[PDB]
């Protein structure tokens, strides 16, 4: 009774209406069990590291230590110059600079020339 | 015995802070104020002359208030 | 001027010859003395500037510049402990006398009559800087920030000199009067374009610009704090202070030659504050704010209303105490956790109960806030423009908007929402975090209350 | 807003609540009691008595409680360790 | 098999407070971390930045400006005392120049 | 997606969809005795075929049950104003100071609560005392070399506190 939901990049695909959930398969039964066994080693692993009473400092998680260094400083090594690449480099960033440079011209044109005709409201025009 | 606990972080050193700043701002706002009030209350600010004949002025007894 | 030079002259071996546990209290009581010895400057009146000596001079162009240095001195110093309080006494000694040998640079650089002591007295601003970034960067990048620093600066900086001597020696001296009261104008010819493209160049350099822009922020969240406030607030306030001397002369060509400056300088003001709105890295979103604030002081100096002159000046003081604050607030998330990042540290409205007050004024200045100088400054920037055209005030007010939105989500995040409560060692504030807040904002709230000082000579 | 509330007088309203309903007796409304056992009634059921309790007490209580109260004790434990209710 | 370096593990952590709980600013050393916040407080505030600001609250009159004030209340008064319009045009006498000409 | 198993099972899935059935019908109905009458229907219409047999054509239903659930649910649901997404959500999060806090202080208003603080002292004794070789015995122990659930066991054998239970019991009241 329904058109079956398009998904969108903005809104979710929810958790109910998959439809492959429904073909359970043994294979996402062992994928359950080992990723949840990678989540319980993990927080046993920060539960034992975290409840200490000498525990002065911070816990020191090395995974957004590696989103952090993944999004400064590891993003230049390394790099592969594509005509994808530089077409939307030079599309995004220069572009639009040229285009509004065009349009300031434009209108610098003609403010210049119409104030040059005399027919602007400059009857007191002071503080410029 | 009606009342709970209740968990404040630190006063502290928030309240020495403001005390100490309030005290050491209050510590010279006491006498510059008051001095400032008994220049004008007392000396006189000015008038206003035109040039005296043959009389050269000073650079001073200029402005309106003398303290400037 | 050398009743200001040479007490900076003996109180550079003082650092040598205090004894232990003494530095501090010496230091810290000479340098407000200083303060209020620049305090006794303003004698400037009217008709011209002060023009005190067989060389040196005065403006009120240099005037609230030199008081902005003089009054960040105590500060620079007073920021500069708790990271090298362990380390030791002889290096500690050399980067309190190294700081005091880049500030008489400065008061040289600020007090400059020809322009050859202006280039000399600039890049001997630059060099020391570079010592003090490297030897106490403090993570592991410090080595590339410096080494793009030096060379970029430099590479930028070499033709000025070229022009300045050809300047020299085809129009006299280069005394600023002399400069002035003589200089003819300059047609359309290659010379006066290659002439004005060394000199504006090598300041859009010193500003930044857009497309010399990753010079700046590895520089900033690489370096000690009080190097990072100088080398922020007095240098890139330094180079506007140049291009406001030198842009005298060249002016029939600078409506030519403009166009291109002007677009670059809007079109990376609007993508650097687009930038700076989501990143990590809580120290470059200062970095990039300052970035945005330079290009529009640079639309403001290449077009020539003394309102923009007067605005420009304004907002270069205005950000100036504005990122040496917030600078301090980052050397306080800092010094707190050891994380660096944005995300990590998060909560602080129940502890440090009295910080939430100083990010609030901090980012209310950072938002300028409509009775502050941040206001007026970028108010009369955008009044000057639209004069200037009547289409450009899309990106001022676009600018405006994406302005306000990464300095209040910069306070929103860091400090709205939740504890972490997995880091349990922060202590609540120190007496000293909330001195140097009151160190900053009571001078810039003042002259909120009476501004007829910090406008520009066309006042 | 935050009345005295406690735990005996907690278990005398959720007693209330359960003896209201039809298909229970009066009789067997002990502590030590079962939704499964005594009483019988199936889950489809006992999940409306946790709906009941929800609509009183006005809190959620989870899908990962949901599997796991299935006895008067348990649910007031479980109340007691939301609302938090001691001198 | 291998250790590459020798030295202590690194950073050990330092705590300001729980030795001197009435601490301001800086280190251990009792008696002068008083004198740092006596000589901040006092040389920094209560000598220099309410007495600075009381210095240019009001101070010669920068950029000529109640001087401005009266003297153009002076010759305004001249100009309509006399007939002759004010801010009169031609800033300079046209006698006084010399175009080259067409 | 939940802490004690792999997955959820049948049944809790059929329950789920129940809860959200039985909470979007109250969203939608109003006078509550009209509401009463087609949560009876609903009740009646997981009657009609309660007793299936087939597995597959059980979980087909209940698919089709979520096509037409999620065709007919309600446009914003009654959230409760204490539940996570509501009105409250963490509403007096004001006052959830961490109680790792309330030790860095100064003794004068240490010495404003002094039986409070000696009581606290006693219960970081009784932390630190039973907590090393107990408890993390007990943790490297028993179970397998992978943990492979989140669940702990409390300390059953003789003696001493359930492990780690330092930030589960000593937390904040939720309603200051
Ligand atoms: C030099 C002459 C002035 C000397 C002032 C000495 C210090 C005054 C003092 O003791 O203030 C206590 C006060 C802290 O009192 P508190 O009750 O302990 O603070 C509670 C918490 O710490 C949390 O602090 P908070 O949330 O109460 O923070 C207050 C904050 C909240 O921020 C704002 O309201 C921002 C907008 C201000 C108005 C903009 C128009 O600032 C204000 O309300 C500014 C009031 C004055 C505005 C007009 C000038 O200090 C501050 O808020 C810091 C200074 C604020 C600026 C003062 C400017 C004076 C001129």
């Amino acid at each position: 009774s329904f058109p079956k939901y398009e998904p969108s990049r903005l809104a979710s695909l929810p958790t109910t209406l998959d439809p492959a959930e429904y073909d359970i398969s043994s294979e996402t039964r062992k994928a359950q069990a080992e990723r949840l066994a990678i989540r319980s080693r993990l927080k046993r692993e920060y539960q034992l590291q975290y409840n200490d009473p000498s525990r002065r400092g911070v816990v020191e998680d090395p995974a957004l230590i590696r989103w952090t260094c993944a999004r400064s400083a590891n993003v230049y090594p390394n790099f592969r110059p594509n005509t994808k690449t530089s077409l939307l480099g030079a599309l995004f960033g220069i572009g639009p600079l040229i285009f509004w440079y065009y349009v300031f011209k434009t209108d610098r044109d003609r403010k210049e020339k119409l104030i040059q005709e005399g027919k602007l409201d400059r009857t007191f025009n002071i503080s410029y | 015995g009606k009342r709970l606990f209740i968990i404040k972080p630190s006063g502290f050193y928030d309240k020495r802070f403001l005390k100490l700043l309030r005290f050491y701002i209050l510590l010279t706002g006491i006498p510059v104020v008051i001095g400032i009030t008994l220049i004008n209350v007392f000396i006189g600010e000015a008038e206003l002359a035109e040039i005296p004949e043959g009389y050269v002025p000073e650079h001073w007894e200029y402005f309106k208030h003398p303290i400037s | 001027m050398l009743k200001y030079i040479i007490p900076t002259m003996m109180l550079m071996p003082l650092t040598w010859l205090s004894k232990n546990s003494m530095i501090w209290i010496n230091t810290t009581l000479h340098s407000l003395l200083i303060s209020l010895t620049s305090l006794l400057l303003l004698n400037q009146f009217g008709d011209n500037s002060l023009n005190f000596s067989l060389t040196f001079f005065s403006d009120s162009l240099s005037t609230p510049l030199l008081i902005l240095t003089m009054w960040l001195l105590p500060l620079m110093l007073m920021a500069s402990q708790h990271h090298l309080s362990k380390e030791n006494l002889a290096r500690k000694k050399l980067f309190i006398s190294m700081l005091i040998l880049l500030q008489l640079f400065l008061i040289m650089t600020f007090t400059a009559t020809e322009l050859i002591f202006f280039y000399i007295m600039f890049e001997a601003t630059l060099v020391p800087t570079l010592i003090i970034i490297t030897r106490w960067g403090n993570q592991t990048e410090r080595l590339n920030a410096g080494l793009y620093f030096l060379f970029y600066t430099l590479a930028g900086s070499l033709p000025l000199l070229v022009a300045l001597i050809y300047i020299q020696n085809t129009m006299g001296s280069l005394n600023f009067l002399i400069l002035q009261y003589w200089v003819q104008p300059m047609p359309n010819s290659w010379s006066n374009t290659f002439m004005w493209l060394a000199c504006m160049m090598a300041f859009m350099v010193k500003m930044p610009l857009y497309g010399l822009h990753l010079w700046l922020p590895k520089a900033h969240v690489e370096a000690p704090i009080a190097g990072s406030m100088v080398l922020a607030a007095i240098l890139l306030k330094l180079g506007g202070y140049g291009m406001m001397r030198i842009t005298l002369l060249l002016n029939p060509i600078t409506d030519f030659m403009a166009y291109p400056f002007i677009m670059l300088s809007l079109w990376g003001m609007i993508m650097t504050s687009s930038i700076c709105l989501r990143q990590t890295d809580l120290k470059s979103l200062i970095a990039y704010s300052s970035v945005s604030h330079m290009a529009l002081v640079i639309v403001a100096i290449l077009i020539q209303t003394p309102w923009s002159y007067m605005g420009a000046t304004a907002l270069m003081i205005a950000h100036g105490l504005t990122s040496s604050m917030l600078f301090c607030l980052a050397n306080s998330n800092y010094e707190r956790v050891h994380s660096r990042t944005m995300i990590l540290a998060r909560g602080l409205q129940t502890l440090l109960p009295l910080m939430a007050a100083w990010w609030l004024l901090a980012s209310l200045t950072n938002l300028a806030l409509p009775p502050s100088i941040n206001l007026i400054g970028e108010l009369f920037v955008v009044m000057s423009t639209f004069s200037w055209s009547n289409i450009t005030i899309i990106l001022m007010g676009l600018n405006m908007v994406i302005t306000a939105l990464y300095s209040l989500y910069m306070l929103i995040t860091t400090q709205r929402g939740k504890h972490t409560h997995h880091i349990n060692n922060i202590l609540p504030s120190f007496t000293r975090e909330n001195a140097l807040m009151s160190l900053h904002m009571l001078p810039l709230l003042l002259l909120s209350l009476n501004p007829k000082i910090i406008l520009g000579p066309l006042y | 807003d935050a009345p005295p509330l406690t735990l005996e007088g907690i278990k005398d309203r959720v007693l209330y609540v359960l003896k209201l309903y039809d298909k229970i007796d009066p009789e067997k409304l002990s502590v030590n009691s079962h939704f499964m056992k005594d009483l019988g009634l199936d889950s489809l059921d006992q999940v409306e008595i946790i709906m009941a309790m929800e609509d009183e007490f006005g809190f959620e209580i989870p899908d990962i409680d949901a599997e796991k109260l299935m006895c008067p004790q348990e649910i007031v434990d479980y109340i007691a360790d939301k609302k938090d209710v001691y001198e | 098999p291998t250790l590459r370096w020798q030295e202590d593990p690194e950073p050990e952590d330092e705590n300001l407070y729980e030795k001197n709980p009435d601490s301001h600013g800086y280190d251990k050393d009792p008696a002068v971390d008083v004198w740092n916040m006596r000589v901040v407080f006092f040389f920094g505030f209560s000598i220099v930045l309410v007495l600075g600001s009381t210095f240019v609250a009001y101070l010669p009159d920068y950029r000529m400006q109640e001087w401005a004030r009266r003297e153009a209340e002076r010759l305004v008064k001249y100009r309509e005392a006399h007939g002759l319009p004010l801010m009169e045009s031609n800033c300079f006498d046209p006698s006084k120049i010399q175009l080259p000409e067409d | 997606f939940l802490p004690s198993a792999a997955y959820l099972t049948h049944q809790q899935k059929v329950l789920q969809l129940y809860k959200r059935a039985l909470r979007h019908l109250e969203s939608r109905c109003v006078h509550r005795d009209k509401y009463r009458y087609f949560a009876c229907l609903l009740r009646a219409r997981f009657d009609e075929h309660k007793n299936e047999k087939d597995m597959v054509k059980a979980t087909q239903l209940l698919r089709e049950a979520e096509k037409e659930f999620w065709h007919g649910q309600h446009p914003q649901p009654y959230i409760f104003p204490e539940s996570p997404g509501g009105t409250s959500y963490e509403r007096y999060e004001c006052y959830k100071v961490p109680e790792w806090c309330l030790d860095d202080w100064h003794p004068s208003e240490k010495a404003m609560y002094p039986d409070y603080f000696a009581k606290r002292e006693q219960w970081k004794k009784l932390r630190r005392e039973s907590w090393e070789r107990e408890v993390k015995q007990l943790q490297e122990e028993t179970p397998v070399g992978g943990p492979r659930t989140e669940a702990l066991p409390p300390a059953r054998k003789q003696g001493d506190l359930p492990p780690l239970w330092w930030h589960i019991v000593t937390r904040p009241r939720e309603r200051p």
